[PDB]
């Protein structure tokens, strides 16, 4: 996954999210919830069009070029004639193969790369509060309502307020 | 070789005349001689092999 993400430490991706690319689930005391990160989401959207209109752009016109199929034998002209073409041809099919090869592993590496972007992200924003738990979700040791969950998404979320309360919960025996 | 009606043949051959220059045709007979010409020039333009029906 290069960046390791995605089939790497998050498990599945989210059938059910069908309003974004990247996003946020969540559990407290007031249920469960679900939404979209539109900044990640966007950000691979827009790396993927540009690269997809750098690729899907014209060419010049060609207007009379050589024949490429002979009704009769001719030998050292016809044979030059039909071997420039065919050279062309499979460089052309090489670039194009290549060009999709290399495009592809770009583009799965770089939705690999927003996916962390965003993980680190929000690991940065909750500084000591919650615990990376490994499979792409963080443990949070405080009482995290609704409107707290939308603070932190929406990154409004003063650690410090919860600081005291979260350093206490993560710091107990059993 | 056979060809309706006759068992003769005509080849063909053609000639560019640049500004300034002049088509001297000096001829004993056989001749099938020009009408004129035909202005000859270079761009977007070529031919295609095709029975595709034109739309
Ligand atoms: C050098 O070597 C070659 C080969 O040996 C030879 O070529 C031969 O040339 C002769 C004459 O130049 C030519 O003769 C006939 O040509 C017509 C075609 O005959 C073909 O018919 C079929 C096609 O329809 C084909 O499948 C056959 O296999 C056959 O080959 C034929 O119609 C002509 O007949 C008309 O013309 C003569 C006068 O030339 C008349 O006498 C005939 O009655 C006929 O006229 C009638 O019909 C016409 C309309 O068709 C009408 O207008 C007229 O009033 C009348 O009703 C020729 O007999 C051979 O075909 C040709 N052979 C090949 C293989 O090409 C050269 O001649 C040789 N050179 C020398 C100097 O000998
Ligand atoms: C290229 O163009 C020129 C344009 O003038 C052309 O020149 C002409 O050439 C012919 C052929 O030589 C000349 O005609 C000759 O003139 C006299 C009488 O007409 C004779 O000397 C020739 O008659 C011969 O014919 C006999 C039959 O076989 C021979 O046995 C004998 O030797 C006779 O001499 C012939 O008719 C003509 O005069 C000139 N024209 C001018 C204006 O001077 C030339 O022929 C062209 N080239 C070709 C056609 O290949
Ligand atoms: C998150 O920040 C955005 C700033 O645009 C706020 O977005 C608003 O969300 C409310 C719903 O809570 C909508 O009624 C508004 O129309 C949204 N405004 C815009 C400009 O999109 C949002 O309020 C912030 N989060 C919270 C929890 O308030």
């Amino acid at each position: 996954g290069i960046f390791g993400a995605i089939a790497g430490f998050i498990e599945n991706g989210w059938e059910g999210m069908v309003d974004g690319w990247y996003g946020f689930r969540h559990q407290n005391s007031e249920g469960t919830g679900q939404a979209a990160d539109l900044k990640s989401t966007q950000a691979a959207i827009n790396q993927i069009t540009g690269k997809l209109n750098r690729v899907i752009k014209k060419t010049n016109e060609k207007f009379h070029q050589i024949e490429k199929e002979f009704s009769e034998v001719e030998g050292r002209i016809q044979d030059l004639e039909k071997y420039v073409e065919d050279t062309k041809i499979d460089l052309w099919s090489y670039n194009a193969e290549l060009l999709v090869a290399l495009e592809n592993q770009h583009t799965i590496d770089l939705t690999d790369s927003e996916m962390s972007k965003l993980f680190e992200r929000t690991r940065r924003q909750l500084r000591e509060n919650a615990e990376d738990m490994g499979n792409g979700c963080f443990k949070i040791y405080h009482k995290c309502d609704n409107a707290c969950i939308g603070s932190i998404r929406n990154g409004t979320y003063d650690h410090d307020i919860y600081r005291n309360e979260a350093l206490n919960n993560r710091f107990q025996i059993k | 070789p056979w060809v309706r009606g006759v068992s003769s043949i005509i080849s063909i051959y053609w000639t560019i005349v640049k500004p300034g220059d002049i088509l001297l045709i000096n001829s004993t007979g056989n001749l099938i001689a020009p009408r004129g010409y035909f202005k000859i020039q270079s761009g977007k333009s070529s031919i295609m092999r095709s029975d595709a029906h034109i739309d």
